[PDB]
């Protein structure tokens, strides 16, 4: 009922990380992206993230995630999602591309641009290729 | 309202010694040692030891300057290479008896390290004070060393857009979550531990933008919380995190005048040596149509452990589907209490730490950290409210006076180099005494009190140097009534030695001494000769302490009224008789009019005697 987005990808030393898109679940209070570590110098350790590593959202009930889907082009990791656009009074769902450099271990670079087709006519991003 | 200072002391009217290191400023961080006659001073760029009872004395002096590679790097940042890209000391804490543990924002590189007392020289232990001290000077910060670790409140970044309570352990490093509910746009003020089965707290005092309160703009919102010192995290959630973590309103106000002081400025802990309890004396400014006014709200430790222990959390719920409000929260709460320490009870039921607290406990106070109840003050009500006035730091001493009733001394400083003495009479705030301890009225940034046995001072920092001033200048009044009326707990009149002394220090006989607070100057036992030219003017000086006073003159025993052509008052205190004949000789007498109680008393400030020259 909740959708969850991944990339996996390298980082400076060749090592596999995985991005995740985790769409809000309403306990889960979980970063809704981040840069987990696939087999870290203990293997007991992967799948976490550094705790710099993530997008912190401090209200993300109010955000609510809805992952489509994660990719990359070049040395970025890109995502597609619907969030509620709280800088509108209308706080309505709105589609978002979003990017963060490959090697940005603490979301420095993370940007997100909405998506318009046409105008915001079909709202709702539902796939992409 | 709190009146006005009954006195003002000018800095030169009064014995103020005086510290500063030429091109060396910002003296904001001041600690004294466990003997109290070395106070250490950190300021920009720089740390030093000065004798306490003599602060211009300077013993041993320490630099750690910022290199131009570091400068520079910082100004590229857009930061200013000759204002913020500097090493400002933010942590200056013991460490041992031989040893102080200092930290400084370093042009944006915060950096620690142990100041080696016996050389006065850094050991080069370089470490990364990220987390402990801010980046940037602008930046609040608060720390408290408890058992030889850095209990810190700052940011935890460069922007300062992650705000940490944090303790640097070594052994068990806990953090605050980096979430709304934990703390939302804080503003560090103060922290100190309150020593005790029952584990020791680490309190934090703060402002931050309220979740609760819904306003016309974001709503600020003073903090009182604390921490347990024997945390050591969750093992499942809350792994290397607070598990102790609760907070609550602290509330300053006079609802009947719809005055409310939502932005904490300072906190002191007023360490009584009779009451078991300690006390918080708190200091206030209002966030809304500050102009300025100032409230000094005093919170029994009991009352905000009485909220921690036993109050209704605050719950946080979706509403209309977007938004989030928050509510008292009735629900079942879980066993054992959700920030609670490892008690009595706890070990009881098999729970030696926070690794081996159930999870249900563990998410409840991660998801609840924030108390329904606000923490109010003793009597429900400010100690003291002043207009007028932007009050900067806080200093208590409890003093015994001649009766025995015992007074808690408030010296609060401003933010134009001013300290004010005041104590709370009955039922109404009487302000002592004011003195500016900095003639380029630089805010009074720091503020520590020594109230121990000879070295009885106050010791002040700003942005230029440091004062050290006495807790009274008893000295300074001149005749019985004037030293009665002060109303000063710390001063009595002495007959045999004929001057205004310091009961509690002075060695003067305690049952042959003169003091009375109801300022009822009836407990006590009890001329300027000129020659002017005929025709000429006389100016005959007069001047008095109380600027809650005003002074009259009398002519031939009667009330002379200062208007032309004869007469004139030159600054409202000095007569200017004007022409000069045979009548004006004689006797002229300068009297003041104070008001007490319902009771008005004049005194004689200026006799004088006028013989007018044929
Ligand atoms: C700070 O808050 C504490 C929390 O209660 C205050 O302590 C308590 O004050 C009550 C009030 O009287 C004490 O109860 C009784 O006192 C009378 C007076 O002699 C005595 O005859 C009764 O038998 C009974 O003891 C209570 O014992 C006392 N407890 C403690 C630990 O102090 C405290 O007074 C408050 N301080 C301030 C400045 O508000
Ligand atoms: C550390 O102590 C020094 C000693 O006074 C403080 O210096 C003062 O810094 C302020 C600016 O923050 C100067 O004010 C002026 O502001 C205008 C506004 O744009 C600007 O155009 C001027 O060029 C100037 O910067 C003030 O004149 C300056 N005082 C002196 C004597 O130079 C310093 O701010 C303190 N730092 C901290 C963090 O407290
Ligand atoms: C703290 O400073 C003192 C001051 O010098 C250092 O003392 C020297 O210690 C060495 C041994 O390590 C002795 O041989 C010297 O004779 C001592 N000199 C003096 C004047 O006492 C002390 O070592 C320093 N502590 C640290 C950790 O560096
Ligand atoms: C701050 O945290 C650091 C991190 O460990 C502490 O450093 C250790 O300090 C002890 C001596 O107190 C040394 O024996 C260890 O080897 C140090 N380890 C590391 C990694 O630095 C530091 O002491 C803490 N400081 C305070 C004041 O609590
Ligand atoms: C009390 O402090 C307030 C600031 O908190 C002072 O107000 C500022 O005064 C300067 C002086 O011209 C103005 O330029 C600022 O715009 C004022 N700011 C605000 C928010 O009012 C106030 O003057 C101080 N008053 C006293 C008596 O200390
Ligand atoms: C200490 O204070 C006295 C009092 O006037 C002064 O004479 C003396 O020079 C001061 N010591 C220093 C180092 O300034």
């Amino acid at each position: 009922a909740v959708s969850t987005v991944g990339l996996v990808a390298q980082g400076l030393a060749g090592e596999p990380l995985l991005f995740v898109g985790r769409g809000y679940t309403s306990g889960g209070g979980i970063p809704p992206i981040t840069t987990r570590a696939l087999w870290p110098p203990d293997p007991q350790a992967a799948f976490s993230y550094e705790e710099t590593a993530k997008l912190a959202v401090g209200r993300l009930s109010e955000y609510s995630h809805h992952f489509v889907s994660a990719f990359a082009r070049g040395a970025s990791a890109y995502f597609l999602f619907l969030r509620r656009d709280l800088q509108a009074q209308s706080r309505a769902f709105r589609a978002y591309v979003s990017r963060v450099c490959l090697r940005d271990q603490h979301y420095y670079s993370y940007v997100e641009l909405p998506l318009a087709c046409e105008g915001g006519r079909y709202g709702l991003i539902q796939a992409a290729a | 309202f709190a009146p006005i200072p009954r006195i003002t002391w000018e800095h030169r009217e009064v014995h103020l010694v005086q510290f500063h290191e030429p091109d060396i400023y910002n003296y904001s961080a001041l600690l004294l040692s466990e003997d109290k006659d070395t106070l250490y001073i950190g300021a920009r760029e720089a740390v030093f030891a000065v004798n306490a009872l003599n602060i211009s004395e300077k013993q041993h002096e320490v630099y750690w300057k910022v290199s131009e590679d570091k400068k520079a790097k910082c100004a590229e940042k857009g930061k200013s290479k000759q204002t913020e890209c500097l090493n400002y000391i933010r942590v200056l804490q013991p460490l041992s008896a031989t040893s102080l543990y200092v930290c400084g924002t370093n042009a944006f590189q915060p950096a620690c390290d142990h100041l080696n007392l016996t050389s006065f020289k850094f050991l080069g232990k370089n470490e990364d004070g990220k987390g402990r001290c801010p980046f940037d000077p602008a930046h609040s910060y608060t720390s408290v060393m408890v058992d030889g670790e850095l209990y810190s409140g700052t940011s935890y970044n460069f922007l300062g857009s992650e705000p940490i309570i944090s303790r640097n352990s070594s052994h068990s490093p806990l953090r605050t979550e980096y979430a709304i509910p934990w703390l939302n746009e804080p503003s560090f003020v103060f922290a100190d531990v309150i020593r005790k089965g029952e584990d020791d707290r680490v309190y934090f005092f703060f402002t931050e933008v309220s979740v609760e309160y819904e306003f016309v703009f974001r709503v600020l919102i003073p903090r009182i919380a604390r921490v347990c010192k024997g945390d050591q995290g969750g093992l499942r959630t809350l792994q290397k995190k607070w598990t102790s973590f609760l907070k609550a309103r602290l509330i300053c106000s006079r609802p009947d005048s719809g005055l409310v002081f939502n932005v904490l400025r300072d906190v002191f802990v007023l360490r009584s040596p009779g009451l078991k309890v300690p006390v918080f004396y708190a200091l206030f400014t209002p966030q809304l149509n500050n102009v300025g006014l100032s409230a000094v709200c005093a919170y029994n430790l009991s009352t905000a452990e009485e909220v921690f222990s036993h109050g209704k959390y605050m719950q946080s719920t979706t509403v209309e589907q977007s938004h989030t409000k928050w509510v008292r929260y009735n629900g079942p709460v879980p066993k054992p209490r959700p920030g609670a320490c490892i008690d009595s009870e706890a070990r009881a039921a098999n729970y030696t730490s926070s690794l081996n607290l159930p999870d249900k406990t563990l998410q409840f106070v991660k998801d609840h950290p924030l108390m329904d109840d606000s923490v109010t003050p003793i009597d429900n009500r400010p100690r003291l409210i002043k207009k007028d006035v932007n009050y900067t730091q806080i200093v208590v001493d409890r003093t015994q006076a001649l009766d025995g009733t015992v007074y808690d001394v408030m010296f609060v400083s401003t933010d134009r180099g001013a300290l004010h003495k005041a104590i709370s009479l009955e039922h109404a705030v009487h302000i002592i005494e004011e003195t500016q301890l900095f003639q380029d009225f630089e805010p009074v940034q720091t503020l520590l009190l020594s109230s121990k046995k000879g070295n009885r001072f106050v010791y002040a920092g700003s942005n230029s140097g440091v004062v050290q001033a006495p807790l009274a200048f008893c000295g300074k009044h001149g005749t019985c009534e004037d030293c009665v009326l002060a109303r000063d707990p710390y001063c009595a009149w002495s007959p045999p030695t004929a001057t205004c002394v310091a009961l509690h220090q002075t060695e003067s006989p305690s049952r042959g001494l003169i003091q009375e607070m109801s300022g009822d100057a009836s407990v006590c036992p009890d001329y300027r000769q000129h020659f002017f030219k005929h025709g000429g003017t006389a100016e005959l000086k007069c001047s008095q302490k109380s600027n809650l006073a005003r002074v009259f003159w009398k002519f031939q025993n009667g009330v002379l009224k200062a208007e032309s052509p004869k007469y004139g008052l030159m600054g409202r205190k000095n007569l200017l008789i004007f022409n000069l004949s045979e009548g004006d000789s004689g006797v002229y007498q300068c009297l003041s009019e104070e008001r007490v109680k319902n009771k008005t008393v004049f005194q004689v400030v200026a006799k004088h005697v006028l013989e007018v020259k044929v």
